[PDB]
């Protein structure tokens, strides 16, 4: 047949906020659904990420608590730090970030210390109100890890007096669908990614696709290793 | 803010001193919690899906 197609993958369309279009051009017709269904949902399963997973603001013992001068009670700021989205690097897999101001208005997510290896990718997400002057100080560690589920999870562990414990939401990716389009003896598959903003579109889709094949290599030999 | 009767109260004769203790715990919708909607439907959750 010599009709051998291996698809490449593209970057056509960057679009809207952080939504794109990932595309895989020649494809051997009849194969395409079956990567549009099996990026779809290893995307939206399997990808790993970064995220608060505890909080220690200082003179605050528990979460149902409160401030003065502070226009918020802890269980609403602990709800504020779970839309910052943050951008390890390679090696880290788990750090302490640090706040501290003396202001007297809207602090922010682009008020933590700058750390090296980390990166907030939201920097006007809005973290509390001081309504008065006064010193406001807390730090957040951040970990790595994936969405395993409900029952199964980590407790995050508590050291210090003031520990409260965030549950975060490690997974990058907000919403994926896809298509397929005919061109005569081969097919052309695309993707629409939307992410939060910590990972790049060809390097979720390359990450999945070697998730997925990872799985596939066990059919390759019916043997376990 | 102190004018009480050592108590607040006679603080039940033949018993000293009540401590009250306040436990605050957050509860989240699980297989089993009923649900309903504003037009006479009820049920019960019975299962959690994936997203995908």
């Amino acid at each position: 047949s010599k009709l051998e197609f291996v698809p490449n993958i593209q970057l056509k369309e960057d679009l809207g906020a952080f939504s794109y279009k990932v595309q895989l051009s020649p494809v051997e017709k009849g194969m395409a659904h079956i990567l549009g269904n099996s990026i779809r949902r290893v995307l939206l399963s399997s990808l790993s990420g970064a995220s608060i997973i505890k909080v220690n603001i200082a003179n605050v013992l528990h979460e149902y608590s409160t401030l003065e001068d502070v226009k918020e009670d802890v269980v609403e700021i602990v709800s504020n730090l779970k839309k910052v989205a943050i951008k390890l690097d390679t090696g880290i897999d788990r750090l302490d970030l640090e706040l501290s101001v003396n202001k007297s208005g809207v602090v922010s997510a682009g008020d933590f210390k700058t750390t090296q290896g980390v990166e907030i990718i939201n920097k006007d997400q809005p973290i509390a109100t001081l309504t008065n002057q006064r010193a406001f100080s807390l730090t957040a560690t951040v970990s790595v890890g994936r969405n395993v589920g409900i029952l199964s999870a980590i407790p995050t562990e508590l050291e210090r007096v003031g520990d409260i414990a965030v549950d975060a939401d490690f997974n990058p990716i907000k919403r994926v669908a896809f298509e397929v389009f005919d061109n005569g003896d081969s097919e052309t598959l695309e993707v629409f990614v939307k992410t939060n903003g910590t990972i790049e579109p060809l390097a979720a889709v390359t990450k999945a696709l070697e998730y997925f094949c990872e799985q596939i290599s066990v059919f390759v030999s019916l043997r376990v290793p | 803010k102190k004018k009480s009767i050592t108590q607040s109260n006679e603080l039940s004769p033949g018993v000293l001193k009540t401590v009250k203790v306040f436990v605050a715990i957050k509860k989240r919708i699980q297989p089993g919690d009923k649900m309903a909607g504003r037009h006479g439907n009820k049920g019960v959750v019975s299962r959690v899906l994936p997203v995908e």
